[PDB]
């Protein structure tokens, strides 16, 4: 990596002295040393890069977003200096975009990545990075065009294949996504050994009836992406008791279960009132989990946050549930009514995290036709009775009754999570 | 988009620095 232009070669002794302070962990002295070099040599690209790297390390030491914001600006200043070597220009702007994403400045990172691609039009890795920038902001349409451009010049780029396959799957192009996800994973290219691609390749195969799906789940488990073949969540705390079905006593949330079962009719009645008089509060399931049928959910809490307008629609239920912070404070779960109508098949799927357990309270259960499988075990609901399962295990639902089926879904923190963990885990 | 019931988003958590 050639990082020194002609001028920087003449001051290499001063640059090496400053960088040695950084390598020895004397970040404050290194910051000041590079600051002096920037003052004395304001056009040195290596002095400016050294200043940004020191600010970067200082932000890590101090855990400071603001210090990192200063480094992000200094990385940009490197790019505007005269005679900047190409390797240094790429390194500086790449780190700038990386740190912008870390801070959540997704629009800023996208502008930096666009600049990089314009400066280095033949660097396909930079285009791949640009596609990731679009994916992080939710712009799957532009991400898809980026990876199409990469695959047109390098058809066997494994990184581009898995991301193109990921986008196809997210768009419900199930059959189309399989060879991209499969060949991309099989390429072994850097960035393809990722649980997200194992997850969706196996799921795409399950949807088309490809029995090879569980061979890929087993491989993802062997490579450390899944806790097991059945439990395939990707946002996990390791060591939590892993079990498809739970009894109330096993969870320890027996007071919550008793309150739900004793008061189930008021929960039902408010749910039916919303069905009859405010049915627009039930929103269709929107995560492509249905093969067919009608399935809607009316959410009272999400990410540990109460929906005030939703609780105006079920005020007694929200008043009841507020007494239980083990569910209202579950920032990795929800509290929601779930209605499902005959002719519905929910694809086998898993939730995103092993940090929650999922309770189902039966409210209106037809006498026949409704059942739920979790792992290798299938059960049914009962009106006024709670079922508890770990939805980080693969689960699947059928509704073949002759009338609607209404349940109440209550997520709780996994009981083995300490209060310190329940407070620090990012919301999902 | 949020990962409420599934794992369909590219990332399910938000990025907010340290
Ligand atoms: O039966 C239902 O309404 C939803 C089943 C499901 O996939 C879940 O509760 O996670
Ligand atoms: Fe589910």
């Amino acid at each position: 990596p050639k990082l020194l232009n002609k001028f920087d070669k003449t001051i290499k002794a001063e640059l090496d002295a400053a960088e040695k302070l950084r390598k020895r962990g004397k970040i404050e002295e290194a910051v000041n040393a590079f600051k002096e070099l920037v003052r004395k040599y304001p056009q040195s690209p290596r002095a400016r890069y050294g200043k940004a790297q020191c600010e970067d390390d200082l932000a890590e030491k101090r855990r400071s977003n603001e210090v990192l914001r200063g480094a992000i600006e200094t990385y940009q200043e490197v790019a505007s200096l005269p005679d900047v070597p190409a390797d240094l220009l790429k390194l500086s702007l790449k780190r700038r975009s990386d740190r912008q994403q870390f801070l959540g400045h997704m629009r800023g990172s996208l502008l930096t990545l666009q600049r990089l691609v314009q400066l280095f039009p033949n660097d396909t890795s930079l285009k791949n990075d640009l596609g990731v920038g679009y994916l992080l902001i939710g712009d799957n349409d532009n991400a898809k065009k980026v990876y199409e451009e990469v695959l047109s010049v390098t058809p066997n780029d494994g990184f581009a294949k898995v991301h193109y396959g990921f986008i196809l799957k997210a768009q419900n192009k199930i059959a189309e996504s399989i060879p991209y996800l499969k060949e991309g994973i099989e390429s072994g290219d850097p960035g393809t050994d990722d649980g997200r691609f194992y997850f969706h390749l196996g799921d795409a195969m399950q949807r088309v009836g490809n029995k090879e799906a569980y061979k890929w789940y087993e491989l993802g488990h062997k490579r450390g992406h899944f806790a097991s073949v059945w439990q395939r969540s990707l946002y996990n705390v390791n060591g939590l008791k892993a079990q498809p079905w739970w009894t109330p006593k096993e969870t320890g949330y027996t007071e919550l279960v008793k309150s739900l079962e004793r008061n189930w009719k008021l929960i039902r009645d408010e749910g039916l009132a919303v069905m009859d008089k405010a049915k627009g509060l039930f929103l269709p399931e929107d995560e492509n989990l249905r093969e067919k049928g009608d399935w809607s959910q009316f959410t009272l809490w999400q990410q540990g946050r109460r929906n005030e307008n939703a609780c105006k629609g079920a005020p007694k239920t929200c008043t009841l549930l507020e007494k239980f912070p083990e569910t209202t404070g579950c920032r990795r779960g929800q509290i929601k009514y779930s209605i499902m109508h005959p002719g519905t098949h929910v694809w086998p799927h898993t939730g995103p995290t092993n940090c929650r357990l999922r309770m189902h309270l039966g409210l209106v259960i037809p006498k026949e036709g409704c059942k739920i499988r979790c792992a290798n075990e299938t059960k049914t609901w009962e009106e006024g009775k709670v079922l508890i399962f770990d939805d980080s295990f693969e689960h699947e639902v059928w509704q073949d009754a002759s009338s609607f089926r209404l349940i109440f879904i209550v997520d709780v923190w996994h009981p083995e999570l300490t209060p310190q963990q329940r407070r620090s885990l990012p919301a999902i | 988009g949020k990962c409420k019931d599934g794992l369909g988003e590219y990332t399910c958590t938000s990025l907010e620095g340290f």
